[PDB]
C-alpha cells in the first residue's frame, strides 16, 4: 500500500581548529594522583614553612612532616611554592595559603614563638572566594610568584590575587584599576581560546592558551614580558598581553627569565641573562639582556619533560632522566663539579668560574622524574623516588642537615621521615623547599634500600 | 619511546602510570595514520582497561579512556581489541561515577564500538547502556551532548538487524527536546536517530508521532544547510509510511508549503525524498489529495515530470499516479491533474523509463481515462476526450508499443485500458 525506502560512524577524537594544547596534557605534571605527606624544610623566617608560630619551627635543617597538612583529612594533591608563601588545593578543590601575607598574596585574612599563627600555620581559603567552584569547575593548577598568586581553573577561567613587585617600590596589580589585591579575584578574559598552564616568575606570571599563544603579566624592567615598556605608559598596559610568541606547547619561567617550548620541538628563552641562564650565548660579558626570545641548542634525542629554573640558573629535564643545567657558579646553582666544569665556563675579570652559559647535562647522577628550583638552591627526586638537592645552603634550604656550606653536586636527602617514601611533587621557595609524596609499602621500601645503601 | 613509555606504564608508581598514559594517548591522537596497530602490538591494551576501574582514580580513567576510543575508532578489527578486552562495560560505568569530563571520553569510545557494526551496536544495548546515556543529557556543556547524541544516533541506527525497540525506544522523549537546540552539529546527529526510528512497523511511527517531535521536523525542513534537511526530511518521510490518520498530523505542521520550499533545492537528494513524501501523502484519504491540491504543489510536481532526472521524475511519477487515485471518490482530482500539464509528461516517460513505472504511469494515464469515460455518459458526449489530448500528446502510440513488452502486469493493462479506449 505504502513504500519504505555518508554519514561517519567511527569517529578519532582529536584537536579542534587551531588548538595545540589542552588542559589534560598539563595536569598530569602538576596534580597528584593520590593524596600527598607533605615535608616542609628551610628557615620560615617568614612564615614560609607552615610549620607553626614557634619559633623552634622557624628553622628547619631536613625534611619534617607538616602536621597542618594531613594526609588522611586536608588530603593534599597539588602545591605550588612562591618566593616566600606556598598555595596547595586538596582533593575537593580547596586552595591553602601559607607564608608571608604583606601584600595579600595569600588571598585571606591574617589580622588577630615569634612568627604570626595565622601566617606560619596552614588554612584554606574561603571557597566562597571562588565562583567557578560553586559553578561546578576544578583548579588545575596554582601559580605562585614572590608577591602573587594565580588559580587556574578548568573552564580556562583565571583567579589572581597580590601584587607584582618593580625594583623601586611596588609596581601593582592590575592596570592601575587595583594597587593590592587582598581576596582572589576574576582575571577579565585576555584570549578567544582557554588557558592551560601558568609560570609564575618573581614579579611576572605567564599564560599558555590551547592556540598556542603565550601571555605576560607583571613587572616588565628585563624583558621578562617579551616587550618593552615605557614609564609612561607602564600602569596601562599591566595586564596580561601577548608578544608575538605564537605555537608553544610548554613555558616555564625563572625570576626574571623565562622559556617556551614550541610545536616543532624549539626550545626558546628570552629575559635577564646575567649568569647565562637563558643558555643561549656563549659570552656572557655580551648581553645581560635577552629582549627576543633566542633558541638553546640542545641534543637531538633530548625531549623535554620539564623546566625549572631560579634566579641565576635553569634547569631542563629530559623525558630520559638526564638534567641539562645552566647558570649562576657562586653558589653551585647548576650542580656541577669544579673538575667536571665544561670549556665555555665564564671567567671574571678576576679569573674565577662564575657561571656556565650554555646547557648541560649533569654526570655521575641517577635519572630524575621531577625537578624544582629555588631562587639559588635546587631539588630534583630520582627515578626510585628519593629526593636531590644541592646549591645554595647557608639556610637548610637543601636540607641535608646540620651544616651550612654550599653544595657542589645534587646528593641525596635522607633522614627518617622521607626515607620510606616516594615524592612526587616538589617546590622551591627563596630560603626553604616543599615536598609531597605517597609512603611505599614495607616491601617496596625493602627492595629500593637493597638497590642505594648496598 | 613505546619501550620506555610501556615499560613506564607498567610500573607501579600511579604518577608513572599517569604520565605513561598520557603518551599513549597524545600519539593515539594524532590527526593522521595512528599507530593504533603499534600500540596495540605493543601489548599494553588490557592494561589501559585496568585503568578504567571503579577505583581507579579519574585523572587516569580520563587518559584510557581516550586511549581506548581512538583505538575503537579504527578498523573494525581494532575495535575488536577493545570489545575483547572486556571494555564496554567499564565504559558504561564511568558513565555513572566519573565526572563530566570523562563522561564525555566515554560516551565517545562507547559511540565508535555501537558504529562498527549491528553486533556491537547490541552489545552496547546488552549492556543496559541506555539508562546511562539517556541520563547524560541533563548537563551544561554543549560538547558532553554532542558526543551523546551522536552515540545515540549510533544505537537507533543499523536496519539489516535492527536495534530492540524495547532498549531504544526510550530515548525518543530525550530526543524531542534535542531538536529545539542550536548547534548545528547536535541536532544532524539528532534528526538522523530519529529518521533511524521513524522508519518500522506501526509500533514506531505511533510512538515518535506521539512524543511531539513532527511538529519541529517541519519547522528544520527549513534551515540554513543541507546537513539538516535531510535527515529532517527522511525523518518526516518515514513517518508518512503509516496509517492516514499518522500522515494527517504532519499536514498540521505546515508540511506541504514546507515541501514545495524543498522541490527547489539545489540539493537533488532533497528534491527527489520530498517528492518521495508527497507521494506517499497522495496515497491517504480523499481529503489529504486535497491537502496536495490546494498546497500549489503539483505545478512543480510536473515539471518535475518533464525536465528533471529518471531518479527523481519516478519519485514524482508515483506523486501524479498516487494523486489521480482519489477520482473515484472526487473525479475533479484529473480536472485539477489535467489542467497542470499532467498528459503530456506521463506519456514522454513511456519510452524512458520500466516495467515498474510503466505500470504506475499507466494507472495514472488510466484513471485519467476513466474520469473521462464518466464525463461522457452523465455529461452529454459522445467521445471521450481525456484520449484526445493524450494522443495529442503522442500517447495513444506509446501505450499501443506497450502491448509489445513482455512483462505480464503492462501487457496485460497496456492491452486492457486500449481496448477500453481505443
Amino acid at each position: 500500500v505504502k513504500r519504505t525506502v555518508h554519514r561517519a560512524k567511527k569517529m578519532s577524537k582529536t584537536h579542534a581548529s587551531h588548538i595545540i594544547n589542552a588542559q589534560e596534557d598539563y595536569k598530569h605534571m602538576y596534580l597528584s594522583v593520590q593524596p600527598l605527606d607533605i615535608f616542609c624544610w628551610g628557615t620560615g623566617s617568614m612564615c614560609e614553612l607552615g610549620l607553626g608560630p614557634l619559633a623552634k619551627n622557624k628553622e628547619v635543617k631536613r625534611p619534617r612532616l607538616n602536621p597542618f597538612l594531613p594526609r588522611d583529612e586536608a588530603k593534599i594533591i597539588s602545591f605550588a611554592v612562591g618566593g616566600m608563601h606556598t598555595l596547595a588545593l586538596d582533593e575537593e578543590s580547596n586552595v591553602w595559603s601559607w607564608g608571608c601575607n604583606d601584600v595579600g598574596a595569600l588571598g585571606r585574612d591574617t589580622s588577630n614563638g615569634d612568627l604570626n599563627e595565622l601566617e606560619s600555620t596552614p588554612a584554606k581559603i574561603p571557597r566562597e572566594s571562588f565562583p567557578p567552584l560553586a559553578e561546578g569547575h576544578k583548579v588545575v593548577q596554582l601559580a605562585a610568584t614572590d608577591n602573587m598568586s594565580c588559580a587556574l581553573f578548568s573552564n580556562g577561567e583565571v583567579y589572581a590575587w597580590g601584587t607584582f613587585r618593580c625594583n623601586e617600590g611596588i609596581l601593582g596589580f592590575y592596570q592601575d584599576k587595583i594597587k593590592i589585591q587582598k581576596t582572589p579575584w576574576k582575571v577579565p578574559t585576555f584570549s578567544k581560546y582557554n588557558i592551560v598552564q601558568l609560570a609564575p616568575g618573581k614579579d611576572h606570571i605567564l599564560f599558555l592558551d590551547e592556540e598556542g599563544m603565550v601571555f605576560a603579566w607583571g613587572n616588565g624592567q628585563q624583558n621578562q614580558l617579551g616587550r618593552k615598556v615605557m614609564e609612561r605608559f607602564r600602569l596601562k598596559t599591566l595586564d596580561p598581553r601577548p608578544f608575538g610568541l605564537r605555537h608553544v606547547k610548554y613555558i616555564a619561567s625563572g625570576e626574571n627569565h623565562c622559556f617556551a617550548l614550541t610545536k616543532d620541538n624549539k626550545l626558546v628563552s628570552w629575559g635577564l641573562n646575567q649568569f647565562g641562564q637563558c643558555g643561549v650565548s656563549e659570552d656572557v660579558e655580551d648581553g645581560a639582556l635577552v629582549t627576543k626570545p633566542k633558541r638553546l641548542a640542545l641534543p637531538d634525542n633530548v625531549v623535554i619533560r620539564s623546566i625549572a629554573a631560579g634566579e641565576h640558573h635553569s634547569l631542563i629535564l629530559s623525558q630520559d632522566g638526564d638534567l641539562y643545567s645552566c647558570g649562576r657558579l657562586d653558589m653551585f646553582e647548576v650542580g656541577i663539579p669544579k673538575d667536571n666544569l665544561p670549556e665555555y665556563t665564564y671567567k671574571d675579570v678576576h679569573g674565577k668560574a662564575r657561571a656556565v652559559p650554555l646547557p648541560t647535562k649533569l654526570n655521575n647522577v641517577p635519572k630524575f622524574k621531577s625537578v624544582a628550583a629555588g631562587s639559588h638552591h635546587s631539588v630534583a627526586v630520582a627515578q626510585n623516588g628519593i629526593a636531590y638537592s644541592w646549591g645554595f645552603g647557608e639556610t637548610y634550604a637543601v636540607g641535608l642537615g646540620p651544616f651550612e656550606d654550599d653544595t657542589e653536586v645534587p646528593t641525596r636527602i635522607k633522614n627518617t621521615a622521607t626515607q620510606d617514601h616516594n615524592i612526587i611533587l616538589v617546590g622551591c621557595g627563596g630560603q626553604f623547599s616543599v615536598s609531597g609524596g605517597v609512603k611505599l609499602s614495607d616491601e617496596d621500601a625493602e627492595k629500593r634500600a637493597d638497590e642505594m645503601d648496598d | 619511546e613505546l619501550p620506555q613509555m610501556t615499560q613506564q606504564l607498567n610500573s607501579d608508581d600511579m604518577q608513572e602510570q599517569l604520565s605513561a598514559t598520557v603518551k599513549f594517548r597524545q600519539i593515539l591522537s594524532r590527526e593522521h595514520r595512528p599507530p593504533i596497530d603499534v600500540v596495540i602490538q605493543a601489548g599494553v591494551v588490557p592494561r589501559l582497561v585496568e585503568f578504567m576501574r571503579e577505583n581507579q582514580p579519574e585523572m587516569l580513567q580520563l587518559e584510557a579512556a581516550w586511549a581506548l576510543t581512538n583505538i575503537a575508532s579504527g578498523t573494525s578489527a581494532q575495535t575488536k581489541v577493545v570489545v575483547d578486552a572486556d571494555a564496554v562495560p567499564l565504559f558504561i560505568q564511568l558513565l555513572y561515577t566519573g565526572s563530566v569530563e570523562v563522561k564525555e571520553q566515554a560516551i565517545w569510545a562507547l559511540g565508535n564500538v555501537a558504529g562498527d557494526s549491528t553486533d556491537y551496536r547490541d552489545y552496547v544495548l546488552q549492556c543496559n547502556a541506555m539508562e546511562p546515556i539517556l541520563g547524560l543529557f541533563n548537563s551544561n556543556k554543549p560538547s558532553l551532548i554532542r558526543t551523546a547524541t551522536w552515540t545515540l544516533s549510533n544505537l537507533c541506527r543499523g536496519k539489516k538487524p535492527q536495534p530492540d525497540w524495547s532498549v531504544v525506544s526510550q530515548a525518543l522523549p530525550t530526543l524531542a527536546k534535542l531538536i529545539y537546540s542550536m548547534d548545528t552539529e547536535t541536532l544532524v546527529d539528532a534528526c538522523w536517530a530519529i529518521s533511524y526510528l521513524s522508519d518500522g512497523p506501526q509500533e514506531a511511527i505511533q510512538a515518535v508521532i506521539d512524543v511531539r517531535i513532527p511538529k519541529r521536523l517541519v519547522e528544520l525542513l527549513s534551515h540554513e544547510s543541507t546537513l539538516v534537511q535531510t535527515p529532517a526530511l527522511r525523518a518526516v518521510g518515514n513517518i508518512v509510511t503509516g496509517n492516514d490518520l499518522q500522515t494527517q498530523v504532519v499536514i498540521n505542521a505546515g508540511v506541504l508549503p514546507a515541501l514545495r520550499l524543498l522541490l527547489s533545492s539545489p540539493k537533488e537528494n532533497i528534491k527527489k525524498e520530498a517528492c518521495w513524501t508527497i507521494s506517499n501523502i497522495t496515497a491517504g484519504n480523499t481529503e489529504q489529495i486535497q491537502a496536495v491540491i490546494d498546497a500549489n504543489l503539483i505545478p512543480p510536481l510536473v515539471k518535475l515530470l518533464e525536465v528533471a532526472e529518471y531518479k527523481t521524475k519516478k519519485e514524482a511519477c508515483w506523486a501524479i499516479s498516487n494523486a489521480s487515485s482519489g477520482g473515484l471518490q472526487r473525479p475533479d482530482i484529473i480536472r485539477y491533474l489535467v489542467s497542470q500539464g499532467c498528459i503530456k509528461p506521463l506519456c514522454d516517460l513511456l519510452e524512458i523509463a520500466d516495467n515498474r513505472i510503466i505500470e504506475v504511469t499507466l494507472d495514472a494515464l488510466e484513471n485519467i481515462l476513466k474520469m473521462g469515460e464518466a464525463d461522457k455518459e452523465a455529461r452529454g458526449l459522445n467521445i471521450n476526450e481525456n484520449a484526445d489530448f493524450i494522443e495529442k500528446a503522442g500517447g495513444m502510440e506509446k501505450i499501443f508499443n506497450c502491448q509489445q513488452n513482455e512483462n505480464d502486469k503492462i501487457y496485460e493493462k497496456a492491452y486492457k485500458i486500449i481496448e477500453t479506449y481505443f
